[PDB]
RNA sequence: GGAUAGUGGCCUACCAUGGUUUCAACGGGUACGGGGAAUAAGGGUUCGAUUCCGGAGAGGGAGCCUGAGAAACGGCUACCA
RNA sequence: GCGGUAAUUCCAGCUCCAAUAGCGUAUAUUAAAGUUGUUGCAGUUAAAAAGCUCGUAGUUGAACUUUGGGCCCGGUUGGCCGGUCCGAUUUUUUCGUGUACUGGAUUUCCAACGGGG
RNA sequence: UUUGGUUCUAUUUUGUUGGUUUCUAGGACCAUCGUAAUGGGGACGGUCGGGGGCAUCAGUAUUCAAUUGUCAGAGGUGAAAUUCUUGGAUUUAUUGAAGACUAACUACUGCGAAAGCAUUUGCCAAGGACGUUUUCAUUAAUCAAGAACGAAAGUUAGGGGAUCGAAGAUGAUCAGAUACCGUCGUAGUCUUAACCAUAAACUAUGCCGACUAGGGAUCGGGUGGUGUUUUUUUAAUGACCCACUCGGCACCUUAGAGAAAUCAAAGUCGGUUCUGGGGGGAGUAUGGUCGCAAGGCUGAAACUUAAAGGAAUUG
């Protein structure tokens, strides 16, 4: 159906398989998805090769990411356009207790959860980073 | 971009619409007369010319439906052994149905024919 | 993940709510297909002796008691010894062996 | 429990469901207990040699 | 439907024994005979029984050979295959 | 139209034949409803009750006077138990 | 599962002790039991993939918003007392009682918000 | 949107009400002037096939029949007997009618939604492949209920009925055989008509989508490179030397998962539906719906038990 899901999947496996890069096809919440993920340093940059008139629109990520392990210990996806979970401002249910960081896509723009706080907020949980 | 490229190769607009139409208006045909030319002067139409309009198309996916069907009717209604053949019959009638439920919602009329257009064309 | 369904809308959720009632394994609103019940007592006039299991041996001394609650069981009796008169009415847990 | 006292941990509350015997909890105890390999740890790799 | 439930076609004259089997083969025949037909002449929905064997268009009135209860079978369709297999070949 | 403190097929004439329900109507069974009670880390399950609050009664059922207010446990009428 | 004669489980009293003005036992209920799973689980062989299809009422929403704004954000406005939590203290003490404080989902109306669906 | 008209609204200057008429905004009616009205499936060309229906046609049986010819057996198995058998069998030759099925071919093989489907051959017509970038340009994707098909065997009418073949008949076995084993034998097998709605319907893996390892070649087509066989000599191929792509296939074969054995997804965590319940009682009772009926769907309780079960080991 979508694409989200399998851009958590595929990074996280490969994180696993330890590769150079990833490519895939981007979609359109897919490239708004990613973009906070990397602010917080899990991720280098990514480009679309071929932003304008083309028919799929593709993704290659650059990784941060070996030499020696990581940066994005685990991206598991709870919701990311998966599972409806949801998430209030007061109910703050998340793994990891600290050390990892929740992405909430909200009414205003993106963030993580601990500037969501600060706003206050609420939305649905995309993925987990450990 | 896609529209740029081939913009440089053909000949130029006004005189497209006037190459297409003429296939078209002689029957049907959307397909076939995009492949004619100098396909490189076809080849801009998506990319450039709305799309025209047109009789047919949206009554084509139906039309050949129907056109099937009377000839597998036939079949089915000699002998019985059919086994294979009626899920098929059952199969077309019915991807004019999965067809005319999103073809229905931008027109007035589609909803009228689509469901009298089977069994009657 | 989650669970199966992404909790959408547009009257969905409502399949599961069907599936916790029908499915309940045990007995439902209480028990009273024969019982229940804190005291009922008894007042029973046989006394007769049955067998245990098949891997043992052993007799035990039993007292059938018919109940108010009309039925007929067999009880088992609790302490070594025993004696029990008229009818009597005696009080009977409903414990599961 | 007794396994805890000697990781040199006191207090962890550890939910561990899905079987009774024994071998197989202490055999899955040393996994989660050796390779801690998530965050802070993870921002202080950088530095080489041996 | 009518008001009927299963489907009787003509089993109301029976009233209510006869049983499954013996009025499923006099229900077929006969609401097949009264079926309409296409005549193969005009091509209306005209024909029906003058009697038994004989079928009339009412259009037309082109009278033709059949079978008894219906129009047609196959068996007439079989015969009539076969001879002009025979026939073509022959002919070359 | 009538009625009533006041809504109104509440009731009643006439004209319309309706209106609901695969988002569960209608119907059946259930060893008061809410405020709340214990669980359990949370989630939910459970419980819904004597108390507070609102609802309904007085052996079963219907009607009625009085009075601002009652369709009345401590009023009647009066069949039945 | 103990008792087929030297019984760690009967039967008697010593001893050991859990607990202690209480205690277990039964019944009801809940946890554990992620064993109604939303958090918290299965469907190759464990209960379990519908024989398979055609479609819908109803789940979801394909390359960077822009209007509106129901679901969204961001600030204010109600929930008796009792009980629950935090302390004074008050009756020789104390629970009770008692004062004061602190929290409450939900819903109403209201600035303001525009990724998503 | 600017600019004028025509109808409505219109306190008014008038104590007052009044009778009588415009233009300005708004609304309406418009003219002038000045800008938009917009974007998985199919389509064309195509290839395979065992996709389905009907016809054609072949052979190879055995029976039956017609005919040869000719004696004392044949049939069958562990061993035998039943059976067949001098009225001439069987085995044997040829010829006909009937007659079911397609050996050899047929393969880790191809195709249909599935069930399934295999003589060659013809007729009508479908469907997935690719390649196009033509159209909807994301149109889409699944779905209880609904609806369709759905082996075989049963059932029923009617035709055909060769070997076969339940039941059932004699024989051997043997304590017993209604058993395996052998002979005989009917519905059935089959055809057209109409029902059944189920199977170990299996890939024990529902279906739709994304990613995540390679390796040998199989079929279809397409991009071919290259020359050769192979044809003919402008030339292009059926196969092929030799890559690549796309769809299915299956094996060989990963490591994170998988109880496991295993899988490459049954992996990494999806969309969606159905559905699960400790086992026996039970896919049963009772009621409903359907069916000619068989039975199928739907679907448990008293009660009973400290287990059923899977996989892997060691005896």
């Amino acid at each position: 159906m979508t694409r989200s899901s399998v851009l958590a999947d595929a990074l996280n496996a490969i994180n696993n398989a330890e590769k150079t890069g990833k490519r895939q096809v981007l979609i359109r919440p897919s490239s708004k998805v990613i973009i906070k993920f990397l602010q917080v340093m899990q991720k280098h940059g990514y480009i679309g090769e071929f932003e304008y008139i083309d028919d799929h629109r593709s993704g290659k990520i650059v990784v941060q990411l070996n030499g020696r392990l990581n940066k994005c210990g685990v991206i598991s996806p709870r919701f990311n356009v998966k599972i409806g979970d949801i998430e209030k401002w007061t109910a703050n249910l998340l793994p990891a207790r600290q050390f990892g960081y929740v992405i909430l896509t909200t009414s205003a723009g993106i963030m993580d959860h601990e500037e969501a706080r600060r706003k206050h907020v609420s939305g649905k949980i995309l993925g987990f980073v450990y | 971009e896609s529209v740029i490229e081939q913009i440089v190769k053909y000949a130029r607009k006004g005189l497209t619409p006037s190459q297409i139409g003429v296939l078209l208006r002689d029957a049907h045909g959307v397909t076939q007369a995009r492949v004619i030319t100098g396909n490189k002067i076809m080849r801009i139409l998506k990319s450039n010319g709305l799309a025209p309009e047109i009789p047919e198309d949206l009554y084509y996916l139906i039309k050949k439906a129907v056109s099937v069907r009377k000839h597998l009717e036939r079949n089915r209604k000699d002998k019985d052994a059919k086994f294979r053949l009626i899920l098929i019959e059952s199969r077309i009638h019915r991807l004019a149905r999965y067809y005319r439920t999103v073809a229905v919602l931008p027109p007035n009329w589609k909803y009228e024919s689509a469901t009298a257009s089977a069994l009657v064309n | 993940m989650g669970k199966g369904k992404p909790r959408g809308l547009n009257s969905a959720r409502k399949l599961r709510v069907h599936r916790r009632n029908n499915r309940w394994a045990e007995n439902n609103y209480k028990k009273r297909l024969l019982g229940t019940a804190f005291k009922s007592s008894p007042f029973g006039g046989s006394s007769h002796a049955k067998g245990i299991v098949l891997e043992k041996l052993g007799i035990e001394s039993k007292q059938p008691n018919s109940a108010i609650r009309k039925c007929v069981r067999v009880q088992l009796i609790k302490n070594g010894k025993k004696v029990t008169a008229f009818v009597p009415n005696d009080g009977c847990l409903n414990f599961v062996d | 429990r007794t396994l805890e006292n000697t990781l040199k941990a006191a207090f962890v509350a550890i939910g561990n469901t899905y079987g009774f015997l024994t071998p197989n909890l202490w055999a899955e105890q040393p996994l989660p207990v050796s390779p801690l390999d998530i965050y802070s740890d993870e921002a202080s790799a950088q530095k080489k040699r041996f | 439907m009518a008001k009927r439930t299963k489907k009787v076609g003509i089993t109301g004259k029976y009233g209510v024994r006869y049983g499954s089997s013996l009025r499923r083969q006099v229900k077929k025949l006969e609401i097949q005979q009264h079926a309409r037909y296409d005549c193969s002449f005009c091509g209306k929905k005209t024909v029906k029984r003058g009697a038994a064997g004989i079928w009339t268009c009412s259009c037309c009135k082109k009278t033709v050979a059949g079978g008894a209860y219906t129009v047609s079978t196959a068996a007439a369709a079989t015969v009539r295959s076969t001879i002009r297999r025979l026939r073509e070949m022959v002919e070359a």
